[PDB]
């Protein structure tokens, strides 16, 4: 359901010139209860990594 | 010199009602 | 056993029922015109394009007000596998392929839309909490 | 796959630019009155470049090893007319 | 001083309605 | 495991049944003359070129709008392999083989084309998904 | 040299990243998920 | 200043029809 | 197999030639002074 919950971590900071830091998300979670351990890769607006 | 971007804080000018109809929810 | 036969007999029959609709065709178009669908149209809650045999079939890019774009899921469906159909109905498409690049206008925006309650894409059908607990 | 590219020129060679300018400049205000650059760019010189490809660019995907749909596909004859 | 090119932009003179003919699965 | 032999008889038949389709003719060529196929039509599903005997069978590529060239699959088909076929049809081929390139236009494209609704290279097989699952 | 050694021990800072709150973001799922264990389908009567 | 060079262009010039003749694989 | 070439060349040799560069007009601006 829109409205689902989403918790994420990133971790280690970056390196010189980079732009962009990974996060990883952990865990969904619908408002009715339904929860699912996904791990995927964060993205930008445009599904650009990071 | 230079500081993080805050962002938009949308202007203050055309402030109109939010609920143009009585909400169904409440009953009435 | 018996039960969730039955039921699923009757979900399948449902979704194949899909009756008690409106569809829009209030859809301009603008760019380039060789990678024209050839029909356009939202059921108001899905927005499908129709490419014929001979195109590829490009990228559906979501615009939002300011201009920017952005991804949205999307599915194929039917015969010839020549609708693709995207999980939103906006103001304005994008479609790409390559360095072409194709707008669509949706010049028949309904702000309110209709409202799924019955949490599938056909309102013939609910979801139910089988987990339970 | 491959598109426009950043060599991140300026913060690669700002460090010794800037050091160099910097120095030179104090030095011909000293005489006026009538090395730090090599340790920055030696650490600021090894950025690897980055990549941005464009969305919506064709590619393409050379299979490399055979593929089998003997187990999801089956063919039959329709009838005529 | 240079940063990623912006994809194309598409024209926006040629504006024509897509559906020249109704569709089909409409049963229409 | 009776069934499965009727189906594949049958199949081995329709496909070489092969009749009821549109061949276009109109096309154009302009460059090397010299690797010019001797004869060049289409289905309007897949795109033929016919080489004589004695020349070699050269590279064929897939032309968008813009003249960027992107490849396309073909397979060689005929008794003598003198007739090579591509998985498209197209307003512009290019034909290339070492330095020397050969361009071919379209004069009678079809964007519509006809739909693939049986998921084959024939009107009279179809292909269903035994996996089942 | 005093400045290459200032520098030398305050060149390697790593930069810092500051995203706006309420911006779009965007995942991409990269398992497979099963939901076959929380759902079913049940058809609706008309009327 | 230099990058990898494209191959030929074939010239536009000289567009002349190619089946001279009906394929015999159209049956004809 | 083999074909045309890229070598490389400002992506090698332009950082020298640029600090160099740079190196020898600071140095020329400040004994401008008088």
């Amino acid at each position: 359901d829109r409205g689902s919950k989403v918790v994420g971590f990133y971790q280690g900071g970056l390196r010189q010139g980079q732009a962009r830091i990974f996060v990883q998300w952990s865990r969904i979670e619908t408002p009715s209860g339904v929860v699912i351990n996904l791990d995927s890769p964060g993205t930008g607006p445009l599904g650009e990594a990071g | 010199c230079a500081s993080a971007p805050k962002p938009k804080q949308p202007s203050d000018f055309n402030r109109e009602p939010v609920n143009k109809t009585v909400p169904v929810e409440i009953q009435r | 056993q018996t039960r969730e036969a039955n039921a699923r007999a009757a979900v399948e029959a449902a979704f194949e029922q899909r009756v008690g609709a409106y569809y829009n065709l209030k859809y301009m178009m603008s760019g380039d015109k060789d990678i024209a669908p050839v029909n356009a149209w939202d059921d108001g809650r899905f927005t499908y394009f129709k490419f014929s045999a001979n195109a590829d079939l490009p990228s559906i890019y979501f615009v939002d007000a300011e201009g920017n774009e952005s991804l949205v899921p999307r599915t194929t469906v039917g015969s010839s596998n020549n609708i693709i159909a995207v999980h939103k109905v906006n103001p304005k498409w994008m479609i790409r392929l390559g360095n072409r690049a194709l707008a669509i206008f949706n010049e028949a925006y309904d702000p309110n839309g209709v409202p799924n309650d019955t949490g599938t894409a056909s309102p013939a059908v609910r979801r139910v909490n089988k987990g339970g607990n | 796959l491959g598109g426009w590219i950043d060599r991140h020129f300026w913060e690669r060679f700002g460090g010794a630019i800037m050091i160099s300018l910097i120095g030179d400049l104090g030095d011909w205000a000293s005489r006026q009155g009538s090395s730090a650059a090599a340790e920055a760019l030696r650490n600021s010189i090894n950025i690897p470049p980055t990549l941005y490809k464009n969305q919506g660019e064709r590619v393409n995907i050379l299979v490399a090893r055979d593929l089998d749909f003997s187990d999801v596909y089956s063919l039959e004859s329709i009838p005529t007319k």
